[PDB]
This record gives C-alpha cells, sequence and structure tokens, in this order.
C-alpha cells in the first residue's frame, strides 16, 4: 500500500466495538467516524 | 428478503448490512426483467412468420 495513518487515542471498553464502518456511538457519531469504503486494521491493548 | 421495499431496508439495517438485501431485491427484479425480454423476443419470431 501507498502509506498508512496511525491515530493514537484512548478509548473506554464501551465504545470499543463501535470501531467498525457504519456504527453510531457517542465517539462514533460526534468524534471519529469510519465510512462504509475504508479499509484497515484495528489493534488494541491494555493500558491499565 | 424481509421487506419488499427500497426505502423500508435504508431506514432500518446497518448500511452493512443493508446491501445485502437491497441486492437481493435488484438481482430479483432483474431476473424478471431477463423474463419478459425473451418471452417478447420469441412473440416478435411468432408473429413475424
Amino acid at each position: 500500500f501507498t502509506n498508512v495513518y496511525a491515530d493514537s487515542f484512548v478509548i473506554r471498553g464501551d465504545e470499543v466495538r463501535q470501531i467498525a464502518p457504519g456504527q453510531t456511538g457517542n465517539i462514533a457519531d460526534y468524534n471519529y467516524k469510519l465510512p462504509d469504503d475504508f479499509t484497515g486494521c484495528v489493534i488494541a491493548w491494555n493500558s491499565n | 428478503a424481509i421487506s419488499s421495499v427500497l426505502n423500508d431496508i435504508f431506514s432500518r439495517l446497518d448500511p452493512p448490512e443493508a446491501e445485502v438485501q437491497i441486492d437481493r431485491l435488484i438481482t430479483g427484479r432483474l431476473q424478471s426483467l431477463q423474463t419478459y425480454v425473451t418471452q417478447q423476443l420469441i412473440r416478435a419470431a411468432e408473429i413475424r412468420a
């Protein structure tokens, strides 16, 4: 692929199922949306 | 499909999930359209003779 965009953020475990194309949430509406033509991967790790 | 109205599936399901059920209806309407054109070409050949 050409380039990669790595976005660094902390999301609690209620909203981690709303990171997917075409979702609805607190962060998944008014902050960070994923369109239906978006292609990529989601990497998570426990920072507790 | 669950509903036969194209405006209903846009108003119900998720936009990943609604593209399956709309494309079942478009494929079903094209097979009924392919049924109609194939019969009218043969009836045009029977009326030609």
